[PDB]
């Protein structure tokens, strides 16, 4: 499923993200837009062997189980294949742990280079939420 | 930080019967509250997260809705083995904090 | 599948640091986020604080900065250590996963003069 912007925007509120760990549903928005172009389905398979999953391009070396990752760690004690359906429960569930860690957002690499530092709330703007 | 204000402090119930439980947040959390369960000389046991997401290895008849501030955690003809504490926890905003608790008892 | 337990003293005095441990079986620490959690006497529960993957701690404001988790993969167990402990101290802990699906069988700590 690829969302639409507001869409998204609505659904992540649902899903608790307006103003989880201190950052705000702007933030994620942004960061859905360039780490996946908001595309539940959205899969690249990295140097290391491992691939990002999902609307927020979760990583299976250190978050989820997709079985064919060297040094798998699954933080998120969940299968990467869960992270690519349309509903982005689990996909919000593990990006509230990845999160939760002091590194914060700067996980989403997209989101470090176009997000962060940006007028974050524009991508909520014009939306009914 | 964010008080959460469990109610009522205690409810008897006979089992059979269902009851709710709420917790209200002081603030808005979202969709992040989560309900416990503690039994005497016993640890925690989670139930529902994320106010309504169900837990696999937990009786059905446990089931949570609400977001924002206000909260119910409801028990589906209750059995003799849910007799004991329950504490709602949000995770939103840190330090995570749980609400007083509310004892469910026979009557 | 995974185990935690808590281990060490129960009764310390007034103003020492009190230090537990948590032994993990089932799957290395390097895997999750770490908690420690306390209850009260009056049905009052307290989150400490976790230890995320990367190093870093969040600690409950509540405790002044006299905490301290660390871990240790090779015994594959992390800790907990309180200083300066009062009375007010005295309480039930747990070590539990951040997820909140492994919890330890909590130990009972009195601090007392006596």
């Amino acid at each position: 499923k690829v969302f639409g912007r507001c869409e998204l925007a609505a659904a992540m509120k649902r899903h608790g993200l307006d103003n989880y760990r201190g950052y705000s549903l702007g933030n994620w928005v942004c960061a859905a837009k360039f780490e996946s172009n908001f595309n539940t389905q959205a899969t690249n398979r990295n140097t290391d062997g491992s691939t990002d999953y999902g609307i927020l391009q979760i990583n299976s070396r250190w978050w989820c189980n997709d079985g064919r990752t060297p040094g798998s760690r699954n933080l998120c004690n969940i299968p990467c294949s869960a992270l690519l359906s349309s509903d982005i429960t689990a996909s919000v569930n593990c990006a509230k742990k990845i999160v939760s860690d002091g590194n914060g957002m700067n996980a989403w690499v997209a989101w470090r280079n176009r997000c962060k530092g940006t007028d974050v709330q524009a991508w909520i703007r014009g939306c009914r939420l | 930080d964010i008080v959460l204000t469990q109610s009522p402090a205690t409810l008897s119930v006979t089992p059979g019967n269902s009851v709710s439980l709420s917790c209200r947040a002081s603030q808005s959390i979202g969709n992040n509250l989560h309900w416990y369960q503690q039994k005497s000389h016993e640890s925690p046991r989670l139930l529902i997260k994320y106010a309504s997401q169900s837990i696999s290895g937990i009786p059905s008849r446990f089931s949570g809705s609400g977001s924002g501030t206000d909260f119910t955690l409801s028990i589906n003809s209750v059995e003799t083995e849910d007799f004991g504490m329950y504490f709602c926890q949000q995770s939103n905003a840190w330090p995570y904090t749980f609400g007083g608790g509310t004892k469910l008892e026979i009557k | 599948d995974v185990q935690l337990q808590e281990s060490g003293p129960s009764l310390v005095k007034p103003s020492q640091t009190l230090s537990l441990t948590c032994s993990v079986t089932g799957d290395s620490i390097t895997s999750d986020y770490w908690s420690w959690i306390r209850k009260f006497p009056g049905n009052r529960l307290e989150y400490m604080g976790y230890v995320s993957y990367s190093g870093s701690t969040y600690y409950n404001p509540s405790l002044k900065s006299r905490i301290s988790i660390t871990r240790d993969t090779s015994k594959n167990q992390y800790y907990l250590d309180l200083n300066s402990v009062t009375t007010e101290d005295t309480a039930t802990y747990y070590c539990a996963n951040w997820d909140g699906d492994y919890w330890g069988q909590g130990t009972l700590v009195t601090v007392s003069a006596a």
